């Protein structure tokens, strides 16, 4: 025989969706028949799978031509934000391996609120404080890179939490995250954008705190 | 005038009524001499603002047992601010003052009566900060998970004794291992509380000792991490690289923590690996 383990195991799955086929069935997920034998491998091909199935689990036309599906406005937007949601909660796994040892380690004590596992990431990536933050802190770390490692996350709601508690320090930005978060796609109004970009491009196109620029 | 050169009675034109002082305690502080040495009125006095900068801590117990501080930590940082005030005048000016400077039996023991007061007040510095550091954290949950001679030394430990008596100093460095070890299972920060230890409070902590409690860190927060499959891998071989640093210089003690760790964590081949790394490195020559 000339097919290795790996590919042996995919065989049976794609004559499975062909006994499907062949004998009139419902069209089984595809993506889940390949992914059942990722994890029969070293994590690099699961987490693969993984991001094929959420690049691919978007809304489509059924009975419509695939050159026009991907040409679409309407589908190349949503792809955009199945990538951020793939790339938030990949990093969401990264900043839980880096607080416990191992996952199964984190489930048990119970996965803490993004909040708290930011603020427990932050103590380890910044153990002593940089001389150039801005905005004080809030409960312990600087209010700029628990804004970014929630953004980051993908919880815009732990992010807002941070900028509750420091209504006064923040100033202005208050209202105008208020409206990213509520807004979708993920943009601003062309008004209160324009408002924010020519505050930062005035005087803050170089500011000593690398995460209050990024935000 | 050491003490208003200081800033004392400032808190009530005043540079000049400052470097006035520093005039006067340089041109009339007199000299030392030959009667034994009778030492100038210039080391007198550096000595009498001392003492009375640290009376109300010298011969007080640092602690009282529910584990609490005899001392108000407000009344220890005003201290060690004046104490430290005093050192930087002594450094903005150990060119002009008479016997900072190295140079003559009577100048000889003038400089190391001198020198000796000088290591004395970054001592009380260090101590202080030391006492300041171990309150911060919950000394009560330390004191529970420590041994019985241990919490007897600690009972009847003096602020003299942290100064400038061994024990004091060897009793620190058993705090610091404890309070670390404490950290880790809160979890907060350990490269923070690291930094912390490593500059402030250096000459009583060690760098191979912060490198050390880096690898215990991983270690715990291998355990920590323990039900997850490949977050560990990447803790424990971390872990095992700052050990093998440190091999020269790991107490029995802390080596057995680690291998006992290595070993829940069926880390097996590593953790031997460690034991012989830290063989050779106690004994190169072979």
């Amino acid at each position: 025989s000339s097919l290795d383990n790996i590919e042996m195991a995919y065989a049976r799955q794609i004559y499975i969706y062909n006994e499907k086929i062949v004998n009139g069935h419902l069209q089984p997920n595809l993506v889940d028949l390949c992914a059942s034998v990722a994890e029969l491998d070293d994590k690099s091909i699961s987490d693969m799978w993984t991001m094929v199935k959420q690049m691919t689990d978007v809304l489509l036309t059924p009975a419509t031509d695939a050159l026009k599906n991907r040409s679409s406005v309407e589908v190349r937007m949503e792809f955009v934000r199945q990538a951020l949601a793939y790339l938030e909660q990949s990093y969401k796994n990264y900043t839980l391996v880096t607080v416990f040892g191992n996952l199964h380690q984190a489930q048990l004590g119970g996965v803490p609120g993004t909040y708290q596992l930011v603020r427990s990431f932050l103590n380890i990536k910044l153990p002593a404080p940089l001389p150039g933050l801005q905005d004080g802190e809030v409960e312990g770390h600087p209010v700029w890179a628990l804004i970014y490692y929630c953004m980051r996350c993908g919880d815009l709601l732990a992010a807002s939490q941070v900028v509750n508690r420091a209504q006064h320090q923040l100033g202005e930005f208050k209202t105008w995250f208020q409206e990213y978060m509520n807004s979708k796609d993920r943009r601003l109004s062309p008004a209160t954008e324009n408002k924010l970009r020519l505050h930062y491009r005035r005087a803050l196109r170089n500011n000593t705190d690398p995460y209050k620029r990024a935000v | 005038a050491l003490a208003v050169a200081c800033g004392q009675g400032s808190d009530l034109m005043d540079r000049n009524t400052e470097n006035l002082a520093r005039a006067a305690f340089i041109e009339y502080g007199g000299q030392p001499r030959l009667a034994s040495v009778r030492l100038s009125s210039r080391h007198d006095a550096l000595a009498l603002y001392l003492t009375r900068l640290v009376r109300t801590l010298w011969k007080a117990k640092v602690v009282q047992v529910d584990i609490s501080s005899t001392i108000p930590t407000s009344k220890l940082v005003t201290i060690q601010e004046n104490v430290e005030r005093l050192r930087n005048f002594l450094e903005a000016n150990k060119s002009t003052i008479q016997g900072l400077a190295p140079p003559d039996i009577a100048n000889q023991k003038e400089h190391q009566a001198l020198h000796a007061l000088q290591k004395l007040m970054e001592s009380i510095s260090e101590g202080i900060s030391f006492v300041l550091m171990l309150f911060d954290e919950r000394v009560s949950d330390i004191y529970a998970r420590l041994d019985a001679v241990s919490q007897q030394q600690l009972k009847d430990l003096t602020y003299e004794q942290l100064f400038s008596q061994t024990p004091g100093k060897e009793l620190a460095k058993v705090l610091v291992k404890a309070i670390v070890n404490r950290n880790i299972a809160s979890g907060a920060n350990v490269e923070t509380v690291a930094d912390a230890l490593r500059r402030r409070c250096g000459s009583f902590c060690s760098p191979d000792d912060v490198v050390t409690f880096k690898a215990q860190e991983q270690l715990q927060r291998a355990s920590e991490q323990a039900h997850n499959s490949p977050v560990l891998r990447a803790l424990l071989a971390e872990s095992l690289r700052l050990f093998e640093q440190v091999a020269g210089s790991l107490t029995p003690a802390n080596l057995t923590t680690a291998v006992e760790q290595y070993i829940s964590l069926k880390y097996y081949a590593g953790a031997i690996q460690l034991c012989l790394t830290v063989a050779q490195q106690k004994d190169r020559g072979n």
